[PDB]
């Protein structure tokens, strides 16, 4: 019964901090994830031009 | 006397609740900031590739040009 209120009181004293590394988490994944894009596409690039150079 | 007793086990169970609270907290913290170290390395390593394919598709694409 008791327990809601205690933990909802819990998780919202001193959130600042928390809420900013789970921010700077969440923009580091998602750096992460768009470089390993890049790094595919580069890749993909890299072998038609190594493609067309055979020539 | 009696309802006094009552009161103070209220109070203890209190500061219990408090501390167990404090130290979720502090490891849920604690394990934030190493997912943010571990995730800043990897997308050290991870730009670090990205930029040595710029470099190399930009050579490769300059002799595709030469030979136009
Ligand atoms: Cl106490
Ligand atoms: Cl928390
Ligand atoms: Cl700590
Ligand atoms: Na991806
Ligand atoms: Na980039
Ligand atoms: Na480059």
């Amino acid at each position: 019964e008791r327990n809601k209120l205690a933990a909802a009181k819990c998780r919202n004293r001193r959130r600042e901090l928390t809420d900013r590394l789970q921010a700077e988490t969440d923009q580091l994944e998602e750096e992460k994830a768009e470089l390993e894009s890049e790094i595919a596409e580069l890749q993909k690039e890299k072998e038609r031009l190594e493609f067309v150079l055979v020539a | 006397s009696q309802e006094r007793i009552k009161a103070e086990r209220k109070r203890l169970r209190n500061r219990i609740a408090a501390s167990k609270c404090r130290k979720r907290k502090l490891e849920r913290i604690s394990r934030l900031e190493e997912k943010v170290k571990t995730l800043k390395s990897q997308n050290t390593e991870l730009a670090s590739t990205a930029s040595l394919l710029r470099e190399q598709v930009a050579q490769l694409k300059q002799k595709v040009l030469s030979h136009v």
